RNA sequence: GAUGUCGGCUCAUCACAUCCUGGGGCUGAAGCCGGUCCCAAGGGUAUGGCUGUUCGCCAUUUAAAGUGGUACGCGAGCUGG
RNA sequence: GGAGGUUGGCUUAGAAGCAGCCACCCUUUAAAGAAAGCGUAAUAGCUCACUAGUCGAGUCGGCCUGCGCGGAAGAUGUAAC
């Protein structure tokens, strides 16, 4: 029906009613919002709870969306542990207090490796290149 | 690769009658399909047909690829029933089939009364629906567009006589 | 009236009492108006307290003329004095009271208000 | 169509066909690319 | 050892680079209207005020009041502002 | 299939691969540019890239060069052999 993955979602973790994150997002993928939140309520307490979290979603019409483990997610936690909650008005070229690999290691050992990588090095240089996103650099 | 090169191989009692000028193709489910060639080379084999071609032109390299896909449309013609799905979309729209006759609802003013030329049948399963059945993909195919052509669609609404699914584009008003 | 520049009376109460034609209205060029026509109107010689002041482009509709109507006979019917109704911008007449006969031939869609108001 | 004196390709869409020995463009996508003469 | 110059009247004929009507891609074309560009020369293509005027500016129409060539058409056809 | 983070950020339902400016990374991984292009400008989706079959011989762009008017519409009649 809707195969192809980056389809992009962000409400929060056990709860899909918040719409003004996304809005009218899902409307022609065909489900309606209300009964992914039973999908969202199936992996909570570590997908950054309380908080939106974009989840890689995988569109059904059986009632389920199985997402993927991405256990610690890095979108927003990675503005957390640089110390900011708007990015710049143009990423990793405008400056607003930047994250160092100094302070990723921390976060990232909570990754379970295999879930969103293979190894555990490499899960912290995937929150290496995580934070250039939004005004975060890679300096070492 | 080339199309005049791989052979016909005529399935399930197919009869030739090839007088070198006018192959003749007869078969069961409708038969009496012919053609005649300009000036080509053809073999006749042992349930296959290869289309050798004469002197090396541009127009002899052409000739010898359309009169292959020509003669394989006759094979497939007495086996296959050729056929065309025409979908109607719109409010107050209709059609139905009254034997030989194919009357329409449109929106116009009077309606009308298309006939279909020869030996080939509309059969309507729905209000909004059109088969048509035929012999020769030339002739079912022409059949299917001057229908179309009463009220071709539109990229506000769609409101109008449209065929096999995958024709249509839009936008909004 | 009947031509460009033909003076003509008016067959109404609030009007004025004289206007003159200036415009045959209706095809490419029409050069003479019939009973039931419309024309374009300046008004040229007012009352001295009507509703129509003197010197303004109205509209009117012909209702009596010298040269007559001819009905399917022989039999026709020559008024003397020619004679015409003010309209509004939509076209029903401006005044209360139409003065003198009309004929019969002008009742149309439009004009059972005037043929009401007649006396025949 | 548009007329013109230079006709070529705007999209990846574009086929350039010489239809009776006139160069035209046809566009599968969106119709505002059909260029007629050049 | 002469080819009579501007505007008006009368009468016209051809071009198409189309004003109207006829067929039609695209549109930032919902419908009514339009904008723009290809095809088309068959028949049509305003009465007035003011000026010597063509031109123009106005008033009122109309389906529309087309742009050029023809000694800037036409005085052994008229007028003479 | 078509990416691991991951909604790629400020922004805006939406800017997310496809507001404006941009990050253009490192990595799940036969593969994946956090995108080349369409798609609801934008959400999908379709693809493209690039990898598994399928298919079983050629294919792809450019450089010079001979002959070919597409560009090319006018006023009496074909009317620049």
């Amino acid at each position: 029906k809707k195969i192809q993955a980056y389809i992009k979602l962000q409400v929060k973790a056990g709860q899909a009613n918040p719409s003004p994150p996304v809005g009218p997002a899902l409307g022609q993928h065909g489900v309606n919002i209300m009964e992914f939140c039973k999908a969202f309520n199936a992996k909570t307490q570590g997908q950054e709870p309380g908080l939106p979290t974009p989840v890689i979603i995988t569109v059904y019409s059986d009632r389920s969306f199985t997402f993927e483990t991405k256990s610690t997610p890095a979108a927003v936690l990675l503005k957390k542990a640089a110390g900011i909650t708007s990015g710049s008005a143009r990423p990793n070229s405008q400056k607003v207090g930047t994250v160092t690999r100094a302070q990723l290691e921390e976060i990232a050992k909570t990754k379970q490796a295999d879930l969103t990588a293979a190894d555990l090095d490499a899960a912290v240089r995937t929150i290496a290149g995580s934070a250039r996103s939004m005004g975060l650099n890679v300096e070492g | 690769s080339r199309v005049a090169k791989n052979p016909v191989k005529l399935p399930a009692g197919v009869e030739i009658k090839l007088a070198g000028q006018q192959l003749s193709i007869k078969g069961a489910k409708g038969a009496l399909e012919l053609k005649v060639h300009p000036s080509v080379e053809v073999i006749q084999d042992s349930g296959e047909l290869r289309f050798a071609a004469r002197n090396g032109d541009q127009q002899t390299r052409a000739m010898a690829g359309t009169t292959r896909a020509l003669v394989n449309n006759m094979v497939v013609g007495v086996s296959q029933g050729f056929e065309r799905k025409l979908q109607l979309v719109g409010v107050g729209y209709k059609a139905q089939a009254k034997g030989q006759v194919l009357s329409l609802s449109l929106g116009f003013s009077h309606p009308v009364d298309y006939e279909l030329p020869a030996g080939i049948v509309a059969e309507t399963p729905s209000q909004t629906d059109i088969l048509i059945k035929g012999i020769d993909k030339q002739l079912v195919g022409q059949v299917a567009a001057e229908i179309r052509d009463f009220r071709p669609p539109e990229p506000y609404k769609g409101k109008g006589v449209r065929y096999a699914d995958e024709v249509v584009r839009r936008k909004e008003a | 009236m009947i031509q460009t520049q033909s003076m003509l009376d008016v067959a109404d109460n609030s009007g004025a009492r004289r206007v003159m034609c200036i415009k045959v209205l209706g095809g490419s060029h029409r050069r003479y108006a019939g009973i039931g026509d419309i024309i374009k109107v300046t008004v040229k010689e007012a009352i001295p307290r009507g509703k129509v002041k003197k010197g303004q482009v109205m509209t009117a509709v012909v209702v009596r003329t010298k040269h007559g109507v001819r009905r399917t006979d022989g039999s026709i019917i020559r008024f003397d004095g020619n004679a015409a109704v003010l309209l509004n911008n939509k076209q029903e007449p401006i005044g209360t009271r139409i003065f003198g006969p009309v004929t019969r031939e002008l009742r149309t869609e439009k004009f059972m208000k005037i043929v009401s108001l007649a006396p025949e | 169509m548009k007329v013109r004196a230079s006709v070529k390709k705007l999209c990846r869409n574009c086929k350039i066909i010489r239809r009776d020995g006139i160069v035209r463009v046809i566009c599968s996508a969106e119709p505002r690319h059909k260029q007629r003469q050049g």
